[PDB]
Formats: structure tokens, C-alpha cells, sequence
């Protein structure tokens, strides 16, 4: 099937994934299904239930509801970028890179990786929030005003098709590593070497998908398509973030998030 | 230009 140094590359990536993302698909699916517990997550389905939830998040304000949700999103984004950064540094070859190429890979990778992993925490009707303690409804997110209602629905559309692939966490960690180790991000210095590094990951991903989903024989090309869709998804999402920076005088981006969007698409 | 991201990659 596949050799040792490829098997070693796979488990390094899976273990780094298990270590760096508190929420993962196995844990999310159990909450969502959901056996293992009869105490479901608090459901945030309208303005009133939202305020109930916020009465808990006291220390962590008087802004419009849309903007407060926009703030909860930023907090979740910041720490996922943070975890993603730890995860990247653990991919063999990544830390060896120019450091600059590392910033560039992360800059263009993180949001494709975020929306890939976000699927895990979404079903057709809503998504887990607050580390699995909440569940905010899709319809409620659509019910917000523009352009805030226009942020999640595309992510849901992607997630429903992506979740149809039935990936588990071992697939997803390889997929996320391939997203980040992407040889054609703009401004990369050592395109030749990064490309070598990604073809190793992509190779481990292909053989792993053969072994883990034998009947779904075009799963890998499907995943390749998903990577192109993620790029489009992120470009459009970047466009919406720009429209908000210069149209909503009350939704400042976290500094780290300004770093990533600055000079992107 | 990416000072926080640099920071994160060092620690
Ligand atoms: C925050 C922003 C503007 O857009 C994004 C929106 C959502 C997500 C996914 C992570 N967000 C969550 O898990 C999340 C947490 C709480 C609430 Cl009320 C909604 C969503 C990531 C990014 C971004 O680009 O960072």
C-alpha cells in the first residue's frame, strides 16, 4: 500500500490535528446526533434566545445584534487561526521554510482550512458554537440584515456538499495540511520546494483516501475540486469582509485578522 | 506587515 515514511507523515499530521483543535468531527457529530447525552446545546433561534446566551458571556456589548455576532465570529476565527498556526508548524517541512513563506502560506491558507473544518460543526439547520455548548440556527443567521445575513449561508451550502463526502478526522487533517502547504499562493519565494512538500502530503492523502474509503474511488479528485471551491469561497468571503470594513462603522476587525486580509485578493 | 502572525510563528 504505502511505505513507512509516508505512514509516519500521516500520523504526525493526524496527531497534530487532534492536539491543536479542541472541536473535531467525531466530537461534533456526537453532540449533533446526538447519543452520549440527553442535555442538548442551547439553541439560538431568534433575537430573544440570543440575548439569553449573551447573558452568560458577561465578562467576555451595547452594539447592534449583528455586530455582536460578528464579534463572536472574530473570536472564533482568531483562535482557529492560532490553532492552525500551531498545526502548520508541526507539518514536516513547514517550519523549515523561509519564514515569510510560512506567513504567506498561513495568510492564504487559514480561511480555506477554517471553512473546510467548519463543515464538521454544521448540519442542514445550524452550527455548533461556544465549544459545542450552543447551536445557532441557519434560518436565524439568514434573518439578520445585510450584509451580515450574507456571511454564513455560503459556508452552509459548501458544508452540506462537503459533509456528503463522509470524511473522518484522519481525512480532514491531511486535507487541511494540503490546503496550507499550497505551492501557488501569491508571493511565495521557494515555489519549487513548497511544491515538493505538498506533493508528498497530497500523495499521502490520495493513498489514505484509497485505504479509508475504497468504494468512493474518485474521492481524491472530488477533494481536489473542493480545494478549488474553497479558494473561490474564500475570495468571495474576502470581498464581503472588505465591503464591511468600509460600510459598517462599528465592526472593527481584530488586528490579527486585519493582518491576514491586508493585501489578499 | 504581518507582525502578529510572525510573533505566533516564533513562540
Ligand atoms: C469572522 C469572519 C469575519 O468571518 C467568519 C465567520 C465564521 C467563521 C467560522 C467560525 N465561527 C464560529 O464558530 C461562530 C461562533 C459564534 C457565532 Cl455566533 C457564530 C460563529 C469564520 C470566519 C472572519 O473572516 O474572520
Amino acid at each position: 500500500h504505502m511505505t513507512a515514511d509516508l505512514k509516519s507523515l500521516a500520523k504526525r499530521i493526524y496527531e497534530a490535528y487532534l492536539k491543536n483543535f479542541n472541536m473535531n468531527k467525531v466530537k461534533a457529530r456526537v453532540i449533533l446526533s446526538g447519543k452520549a447525552s440527553n442535555n442538548p446545546p442551547f439553541v439560538i433561534h431568534d433575537m430573544e434566545t440570543l440575548c439569553m446566551a449573551e447573558k452568560t458571556l458577561v465578562a467576555k456589548q451595547n452594539k447592534e445584534a449583528e455586530v455582536r455576532i460578528f464579534h463572536c465570529c472574530q473570536c472564533t476565527s482568531v483562535e482557529t487561526v492560532t490553532e492552525l498556526t500551531e498545526f502548520a508548524k508541526a507539518i514536516p517541512g513547514f517550519a523549515n521554510l523561509d519564514l515569510n513563506d510560512q506567513v504567506t502560506l498561513l495568510k492564504y491558507g487559514v480561511y480555506e482550512a477554517i471553512f473546510a473544518m467548519l463543515s464538521s460543526v454544521m448540519n442542514k439547520d445550524g452550527m455548533l458554537v461556544a465549544y459545542g455548548n450552543g447551536f445557532i440556527t441557519r434560518e436565524f443567521l439568514k434573518s439578520l440584515r445585510k450584509p451580515f445575513c450574507d456571511i454564513m449561508e455560503p459556508k452552509f451550502d459548501f458544508a452540506m456538499k462537503f459533509n456528503a463526502l463522509e470524511l473522518d478526522d484522519s481525512d480532514i487533517s491531511l486535507f487541511v495540511a494540503a490546503i496550507i502547504c499550497c505551492g501557488d499562493r501569491p508571493g511565495l519565494l521557494n515555489v519549487g520546494h513548497i511544491e515538493k512538500m505538498q506533493e508528498g502530503i497530497v500523495h499521502v492523502l490520495r493513498l489514505h483516501l484509497q485505504s479509508n474509503h475504497p468504494d468512493d474511488i474518485f474521492l481524491f479528485p472530488k477533494l481536489l475540486q473542493k480545494m478549488a471551491d474553497l479558494r473561490q469561497l474564500v475570495t468571495e468571503h474576502a470581498q464581503l469582509v472588505q465591503i464591511i470594513k468600509k460600510t459598517e462603522s462599528d465592526a472593527a476587525l481584530h488586528p490579527l485578522l486585519q493582518e491576514i486580509y491586508r493585501d489578499m485578493y | 506587515r504581518h507582525k502578529i502572525l510572525h510573533r505566533l510563528l516564533q513562540e
